[PDB]
């Protein structure tokens, strides 16, 4: 409390570089956890086709996979478009 | 492992890279992925001493893919017997050989 | 098998002979021990890059970062025998005769 | 005064100008009024050999378009 | 072969110091001129 | 073809290095209230020629304690390194488009310290040897921060391709995003390049000449020019890193004008900074580095790795 | 500002990658014919060169399997002049 | 020529090893390894492996070896032997020369060298594979898995380096 | 090739203009070893840029930051137990 | 050292070997060997005396070189099979390479001259750690790849250890030197049985480990490093010398003491493998070990030796260290012969 | 062991698409979107058969439909294509970002003309 606040104040008085380092390192470890865009970062990361979308043998009973590339079925990155 | 804590705890530390047919970043093949798939899938549940005997043909091909000893040795016979034919004029190269 | 690998393989052997034979100085021996892991590094990278063993690219970086730890230990020991004996000559390092 | 350092500065700008224009204009001259096609990955490389081999004159920079095919 | 020391402490040798006595002065404007200085140091510590 | 571009790159670099001696003695003087070299040549345009000609006509001394084998490789190892380091510089379209150019620049920057190390051993003098010993130890200590600053900066940029620098830094200067690291980077440049407050060796009285203590005219041309050569470039590397310009494909002239002016202005500050600060004592170099510069750089690398993850701002390497 | 610009670059890269996805069918088909056409020209040349040698089964299989192994460049280019070898193997690596 | 460039570099690599394996003066031995370190990256570079090769320059040649010769600088006697000096050093050098000459001669004439490992003597280039790498560098994308698959590697190599920092002080403390 | 040509030309220019200039006329160890260990630890996180684009970057976040705190931890132990305050 | 900083160095090496016995990947095994070496060096130089500085240098150079030789054994196996897993090796010279490489890490054959000097320089407490824990790491790998081992390759290594360990042990004076040579001789016993059935290799390891702690910590209590210094302990602490005698008889191998545990089963095991000349030589040359065990036994407790007046002062003060696990270690190394069929637990 | 079967040079002779990289990349999106079924048939055959010689016929159709795609656009606004792919060519990385107006010119025929 009082001593802790005074401890920080004298830390900033004579040792301002380290308290800057610890503060930045202290933050840089915890916002990535509760970040709201971290899942977005993963989502756009998997949404980068390095490897070819190999086709699948059409045996029916699968409506989710589009028959045509332009077909509405299948995943879309409309979210990636506006963000 | 001498103490296979790997299997007991059910958590992976080393077997991910142990073979080149395992999971790879962005699904790129390890050159001889096709051959070593045949050999490993020949050797599972067979035992070390047995598998070296029956799965010898698969291992020989996989080594030839990996090591590539005899294939370029044969290619050596291609080139050595080639220049030992052109030097005396017995062979002439067709024009697709050059351009 | 390509002659570049045999070039590397002797490179270990000539490095191995230099490390074992010794002449005067532990600096040279530490140098010889580094050619050991060096020639190991090119040999490791050469096989791994040739076979497109993607995960195996791990080992080259892992190899020398731990081989360099030998230097962290080997170099330190030399200066101590240099501080006490003077020159770090292997001939000086004979107190443990018994 | 202070501007007597300007002619010392200006000659430097002329000297450093040469690499900028040269490596750009040489690129234009060696690519035929274009730039050297960068190849940072395999695709950018065999793309050039695809273009280099079809040109017939074995140059990647010369490109044949719709007038080539029927 | 003499017996090992009982305390396992081999006997120290003599000094192995490198306290070079630098000759400042009649080469360096750093000494402002004719300021020959004689002083020994542990590499940096006078 | 290719070779004519090689001379068109290194030769103007070399001739600019000779002239930099003039401004070192002139713009300092115009700040020192002096006049700078003016009498020889119109406005001192010919002093570097006079400087360079006696160095290539004065007697080249080889002290009897100097190994001639080591006495000759080191100046070549230094000057050549500076020139080949220029080949991946992204002058509109760089001469060498090494996709690992950032590592390429840093790798041979570490190779530079062999130039001083061997010269200090070659000279073989008590004062000379320690002067180089506590000079190399400075440069190596400054490369660890050098690498960390680089690693943080291109993390937001993308891959290590030096041409990608002009793509990431499209709308805003990268300094506006890493200004706490920019001065972190700039001072690091001031130390590897051996300039005050880290002149140290080449200090006219710090180490009288440091790497040139016994090393006089003749081969000394390739040992007092190389340090000045890294000055123009390492500032230019800063110019690309944090002060990137715009490049129109139909007119690369704009980026040549902008980059050259920006790197020339930075070198003015580099010459400005010698004429305004004292010289760090040896302990102060490490105290500044390991205990203030090193921890801060680590924290900033902590920040700059999470921030793209924080805002889903990872850059495309391709 | 950099966050918005980087997101645009990711949009550009996936657009560029998509262009590659469309183009790879023709390229794979083109390289598929090219690689095995060159192998055949090796085979036809192989018959004429080691017809005289006593024991040589023309086109002898190297691997015990009947599955198509990817043909390494050595058998592909091989016979080609050193200019073709030099430009195709260390071509990407030395291109700059 | 140019086809044998990896062979050419590999040849300089071997003779570079004889430079420091002969155990010359520690500074001169370091230099012999410095060139040997330099060419070895070029061997890796010709096979791809830009990043792995670049480290040999950076963290080993400009890294480990800088402090290496740095230690030799402030240590060692006042009389450093010049490469000729002791007849054994030159004897070792010429000894290294005869090993690489006999094999290389044997390699390029009979191509059937069997020393320890049976190795056929063809050019460097008959070993490269074929195929396009898409848009990702194989080397770059491999060691980038340090933080996606290199889980147990990072935990152990990081821990030892911290122990590396503590062991070096404890030995250098002087009790 | 081009890379070899560039470096070769630089050496000759340095060699040529050198020739015309020759014929025509524990603390010291500690800073070395501490740099060596930090430099080796630095090489671990060099592949970070591409590693930042892995598909499981969450695990990357825990472990890339891991090495960085160890960099701090190694310095912190060095600092507190004298260390960077070199022998004087 | 600082007690907390010596603790982690003591057990970083605990973990280094722990990695080896659990790693299924070849590189990771070298990793544990690296931490094994990296943490062993400071412990050897806890006292900072020129003997320790020499001992650390000799130990480091030997172990480091063996580690490097181990790597190319790993690379060659990779070069010929492309397999990083630990199984039978797929090439002969690679198998020959690591057998010597692993041997030098352990030290049985002519790669044993480091063992006496290193333990002589370093303190007794660090002696037991070097002679007991630093042998599980090389042995764990050898037991793993025992299928591909070359029977000729190992066995000649095995005798050359016991013959050297048997012969040179007679002339040794310093107790650490005698203990090291017996360790070399004991090392040969399980390494010989290693190709046949690794269960006895582990069984010999466990018993030998138990005997060595009983030997070392008793010597630590004696605070003596020379035979004469150990001889004096008869008067001040007669009980310890009597226990010194029983463990010497045990670690000699005489029945029914626990030293007959490994030999008898090892003799039996190779006899089932038709190798019958081989056991006879080892059993007979094992008496060379017994001779300087007898020499130590004679000077310790069986015949009392002259003492000094000042040691009446020693009687006036009691011991301080509690020498943990000493009572259970002694009993577990003398009277466990009737529990021989417990060896089935290991397999 | 035995002969390795190689398809003869006769059926191997196939009309190769004689266009450069810039023209391919400029219209790659529309080319992939319109003529795609023969590509998918050949693409699936290459990953399933794992043998190139089994699907050489489908490779011909991949080219064949490509000529049909290029034929239709040839009859259509070829001049905007010449403008579009030339500016695309003038890009070192062939970035679509620079060419926007000429890209719009090409896009605004094919949406209604084609
Ligand atoms: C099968 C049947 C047989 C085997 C049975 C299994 C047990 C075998 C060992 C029996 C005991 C041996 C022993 O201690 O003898 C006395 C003998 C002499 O003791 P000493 O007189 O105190 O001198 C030792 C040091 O110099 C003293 O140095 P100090 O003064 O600094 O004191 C250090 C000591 C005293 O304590 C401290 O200093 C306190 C430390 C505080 C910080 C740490 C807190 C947490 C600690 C516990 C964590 C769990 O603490 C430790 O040694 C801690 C070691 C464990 C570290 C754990 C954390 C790792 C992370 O012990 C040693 O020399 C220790 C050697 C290392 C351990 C034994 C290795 C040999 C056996 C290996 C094979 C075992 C079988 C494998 C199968
Ligand atoms: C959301 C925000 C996220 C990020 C927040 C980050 C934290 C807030 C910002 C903090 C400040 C920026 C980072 C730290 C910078 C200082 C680092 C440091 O160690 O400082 C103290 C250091 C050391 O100061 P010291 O030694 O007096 O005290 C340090 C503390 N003790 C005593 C305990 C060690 O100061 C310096 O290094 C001074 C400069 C030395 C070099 C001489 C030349 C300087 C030239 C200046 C003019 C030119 C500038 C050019 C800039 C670049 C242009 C391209
Ligand atoms: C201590 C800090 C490091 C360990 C915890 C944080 C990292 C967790 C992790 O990535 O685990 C990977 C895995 C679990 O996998 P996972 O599910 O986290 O990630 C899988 C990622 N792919 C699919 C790409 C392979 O756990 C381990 O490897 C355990 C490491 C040792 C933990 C204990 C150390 C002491
Ligand atoms: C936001 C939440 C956090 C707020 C800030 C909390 C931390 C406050 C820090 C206060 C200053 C540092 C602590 C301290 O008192 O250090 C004293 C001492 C200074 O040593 P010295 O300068 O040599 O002076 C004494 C000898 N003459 O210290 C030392 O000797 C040791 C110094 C070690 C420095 C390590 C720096 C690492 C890099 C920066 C931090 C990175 C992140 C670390 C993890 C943070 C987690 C929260
Ligand atoms: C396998 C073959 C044999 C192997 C072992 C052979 C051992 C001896 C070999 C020779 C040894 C060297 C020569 C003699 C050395 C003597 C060592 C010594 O210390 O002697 C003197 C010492 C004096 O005795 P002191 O320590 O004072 O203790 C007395 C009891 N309080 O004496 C002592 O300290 C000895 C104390 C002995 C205490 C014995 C206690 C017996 C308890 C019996 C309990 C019975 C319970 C029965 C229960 C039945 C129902 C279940």
């Amino acid at each position: 409390a009082g001593r802790i606040a005074s401890f920080l104040k004298n830390a900033w008085a004579k040792e301002p570089v380290l308290v800057a380092s610890f503060a930045i390192g202290g933050l840089a470890i915890i916002l990535p956890s509760l970040s709201p865009y971290t899942n977005y970062a993963i989502r756009i990361n998997r949404a980068t086709p390095y490897n070819y979308p190999v086709p699948l043998r059409d045996d029916g009973n699968m409506p989710d996979v589009p028959s045509h590339p332009q077909d509405p079925q299948g995943p879309s990155l409309e979210w990636l478009k506006n963000l | 492992p001498f103490f296979d804590v790997q299997k007991r705890l059910g958590l992976d530390l080393d077997r991910w890279m142990t073979i080149q047919s395992a999971e790879q970043p962005h699904k790129i093949p390890g050159r001889c992925h096709a051959f070593e798939k045949e050999w490993i899938e020949c050797a599972h549940g067979i035992g070390g001493i047995r598998a070296e005997k029956e799965c010898k043909i698969e291992f020989d091909d996989f080594v030839e893919c990996l090591l590539r000893q005899k294939t370029m040795k044969r290619l050596s016979a291609i080139k050595r017997q080639r220049d030992k034919l052109i030097k005396e004029g017995k062979y002439t190269p067709p024009p697709h050989h050059l351009g | 098998m390509p002659l570049v690998y045999m070039n590397i393989i002797m490179a270990f052997a000539i490095a191995l002979a230099g490390l074992l034979m010794y002449r005067s100085h532990l600096m040279s021996s530490l140098l010889c021990l580094e050619g050991m892991m060096l020639s190991l590094f090119i040999m490791s990278t050469l096989i791994i890059l040739n076979t497109h063993f993607t995960l195996a690219n791990m080992m080259p970086i892992i190899l020398l970062v731990f081989a360099a730890c030998e230097a962290a230990l080997g170099l330190s020991l030399l200066v101590m025998v240099s501080n006490t004996y003077g020159t770090d000559y292997v001939q000086n390092l004979n107190l443990l005769q018994c | 005064m202070w501007f007597e350092i300007l002619p010392g500065i200006a000659v430097m700008a002329a000297c450093l100008f040469i690499p900028g224009m040269a490596t750009a204009h040489i690129h234009k001259f060696t690519n035929g009024g274009k730039e050297k096609r960068v190849a940072h990955f395999s695709y950018q490389w065999n793309l050039m050999e695809r273009d280099r081999c079809i040109s017939g004159v074995n140059r990647y920079h010369v490109t044949k378009g719709l007038e080539n095919i029927d | 072969w003499k017996p090992p020391p009982w305390n396992d402490v081999d006997p120290p040798k003599d000094t192995l110091v490198s306290n070079l006595t630098l000759n400042f002065g009649p080469q360096h404007p750093a000494a402002h001129g004719v300021l020959r200085l004689v002083m020994e140091l542990s590499g940096e510590m006078v | 073809m290719f070779m004519i571009n090689i001379l068109s790159l290194i030769i103007p670099i070399l001739l600019a290095v000779a002239f930099l001696t003039l401004v070192e003695r002139k713009v300092l003087g115009y700040m020192q209230l002096r006049k700078g070299p003016n009498v020889v040549g119109p406005y001192g345009l010919l002093q570097p020629i006079a400087d360079a000609l006696k160095l290539v006509t004065k007697e080249p001394l080889r002290p009897g304690t100097s190994s001639i084998s080591m006495f000759i490789i080191a100046p070549i190892l230094g000057l050549s390194l500076a020139l080949t380091m220029w080949v991946p510089l992204p002058m509109p379209y760089p001469l060498i488009n090494m996709n690992l150019g950032v590592l390429f620049m840093l790798a041979m920057s570490s190779l530079a310290v062999y130039s001083i190390l061997w010269s200090g051993w070659a000279s073989n003098s008590k004062y000379a040897l320690i002067g180089a010993l506590r000079a190399v130890a400075q440069t190596i200590s400054y490369e660890v921060t050098l690498a960390i600053i680089l690693l943080s900066v291109l993390l937001m940029n993308g891959s290590y391709t030096l041409s990608t620098l002009i793509t990431t830094q499209e709308h805003i200067w990268m300094i506006f995003t890493s200004w706490p690291l920019a001065m972190m980077w700039f001072i690091s440049t001031l130390a590897e390049t051996n300039r005050a407050p880290f002149d140290l060796t080449e200090g006219e009285s710090e180490l009288v000449s440091g790497f040139n203590v016994e090393y006089a005219a003749g081969p000394f041309a390739m040992f007092f020019m190389a340090e000045y050569a890294n000055i123009i470039m390492m500032n230019a590397f800063t110019a690309i890193l944090f002060l990137g310009a715009s490049h129109d494909p139909h007119t690369p002239e704009l980026y040549t004008i902008n980059f050259v002016l920006k790197t020339l202005a930075l070198t003015i500050t580099f010459l400005w900074i010698r004429a305004s600060y004292p010289r760090f004592r040896y302990d102060q170099l490490m105290h500044l580095l390991w205990k203030s510069f090193l921890p801060l750089t680590l924290a900033l690398c902590m920040w700059h790795i999470s921030l793209p993850i924080m805002t889903a701002s990872i850059p495309p390497q391709s | 500002s950099m966050m918005k610009w980087n997101r645009e670059r990711r949009r550009l890269q996936i657009e560029d990658f998509e262009a590659r996805i469309a183009l790879m069918p023709l390229f794979q088909a083109e390289k598929d014919r090219r690689v095995l056409q060159m192998l055949r020209e090796n085979l036809e040349e192989e018959a004429i060169i080691m017809k005289d040698v006593p024991d040589w089964k023309v086109g002898e299989s190297v691997f015990h399997t009947t599955r198509w192994v990817t043909p390494m460049m050595g058998e592909l280019y091989g016979l080609r002049t050193n200019e073709e070898i030099l430009s195709a193997t260390y071509g990407f690596i030395w291109y700059t | 020529m140019t086809m044998y460039i990896a062979f050419i570099l590999s040849t300089i690599f071997v003779i570079g090893f004889v430079g420091f394996s002969s155990k010359p003066s520690p500074i001169y031995g370091g230099l012999g390894l410095i060139v040997s370190g330099g060419v070895g990256c070029g061997i890796v570079l010709n096979f791809g492996g830009s990043f792995l090769g670049l480290m040999v320059f950076l963290i080993y040649l400009g890294g480990m070896l800088v402090v290496f010769g740095y230690t030799t600088a402030m240590a060692t006697e006042m009389y450093p032997e010049v490469w000729v000096s002791n007849k054994t050093v030159f004897g070792a050098f010429v000894s290294g020369l005869m090993m690489e000459f006999c094999m290389v001669y044997y390699a390029l004439k009979e191509e059937e060298v069997e020393i320890i490992f049976k190795f056929n003597g063809l050019g460097d280039w008959v070993i490269y594979d074929t195929g396009d790498s898409g848009f990702f560098s194989e080397e770059a994308m491999g060691i980038a898995a340090l933080y996606s698959y290199g889980t147990w590697l990072v935990i152990v190599t990081g821990w030892s380096l911290l122990i590396g920092v503590v062991v070096i002080m404890e030995i250098t403390r002087g009790n | 090739m081009n890379i070899m040509l560039t470096l070769l030309t630089n050496v000759t220019l340095a060699s040529l203009l050198v020739l015309i200039a020759f014929w025509l006329p524990m603390k010291f160890f500690l800073v070395a070893i501490t740099f060596l260990l930090f430099d080796l630890e630095i090489a671990l996180l060099l592949p970070l840029p591409w590693a930042s684009q892995t598909n499981n970057l969450k695990t990357m976040l825990t472990m890339a930051l891991f090495l960085l705190i160890l960099l701090a931890a190694s310095l912190a132990y060095e600092w507190t137990q004298k260390g960077l305050e070199w022998a004087e | 050292m600082n007690p907390i900083i010596y603790t982690t160095l003591i057990m970083t090496v605990m973990s280094g070997t722990m990695l080896v016995m659990i790693s299924s990947h070849w590189l990771l095994i070298w990793i544990g060997f690296e931490m094994n070496l990296l943490a062993m060096i400071p412990v050897l130089m806890k006292n900072f005396n020129p003997r320790a500085t020499e001992a650390a240098t000799k130990y480091f150079l030997t172990q480091a070189t063996a580690s490097m030789m181990l790597m190319m054994a790993i690379i060659i196996n990779l070069l010929y099979s492309g397999q990083w897993t630990i199984t039978k090796m797929f090439n002969p010279v690679a198998m020959t390479m690591m057998t010597m490489a692993l041997a030098m890490k352990l030290g049985l054959s002519p790669f044993h001259f480091w063992v006496p000097e290193v333990t002589q320089g370093i303190s007794l407490q660090a002696g037991l750690l070097l002679l007991t824990w630093q042998k599980l790491a090389p042995l764990s790998v050898l037991c793993q790849i025992s299928q591909s081992i070359n029977p000729n390759l190992m066995l000649t290594m095995a005798m050359l250890s016991i013959l050297i360990g048997g012969w040179g042990g007679l002339n040794q004076t310093q107790l650490r030197k005698i203990m090291a040579y017996s360790s070399i001789a004991h090392m040969g016993w399980m390494t010989a049985v290693l190709p046949y059935n690794t269960t006895m290799t582990i069984l010999n390891l466990l018993i030998y480990i138990t005997m060595t702690l009983a030997m070392f910590m008793l010597l630590i209590h004696s605070s003596a490093t020379t035979t004469l210094s150990l001889s004096h302990t008869w008067n001040k602490m007669p009980v310890i010398t009597s226990l010194m005698m029983v463990t010497l008889l045990s670690m000699g191998g005489l029945p029914p003491l626990s030293g007959f545990m490994p030999k008898w089963m090892i003799i039996q095991e190779m006899t089932k493998n038709e190798s019958i000349i081989m056991p006879t030589l080892m059993a007979m040359t094992a008496l060379l070990n017994l001779y300087f065990y007898m020499r130590l036994a004679y000077s310790s407790s069986l015949t009392m030796f002259p003492s000094t007046n000042n040691m009446k002062m020693k009687w006036q003060f009691e011991h301080t260290k509690q020498m943990k696990l000493l009572p259970t270690m002694i009993v577990l190394s003398t009277l466990v012969l009737p529990m021989t069929p417990a060896l089935s637990s290991l397999n | 062991p035995g002969i390795v079967e190689l398809p003869t040079l006769e059926d191997l002779k196939v009309q190769e698409v004689k266009v450069s990289s810039s023209v391919l990349k400029a219209a790659a999106h529309h080319y992939g979107a319109q003529c795609d079924k023969p590509n998918k048939e050949f693409m699936l055959c290459r990953w399933e058969e794992k043998d190139p010689r089994r699907c050489l016929e489908e490779g011909k159709l991949v080219n064949q439909c490509a000529l049909d795609f290029f034929r239709q656009i040839k009859r259509h606004c070829a001049e905007p294509f010449t403008e579009y792919w030339t500016c695309i060519d003038y890009s070192g990385l062939q970035l679509f970002r620079h060419c926007r107006k000429q890209q719009a010119k090409f896009d605004e025929c094919v949406l209604d003309k084609l």
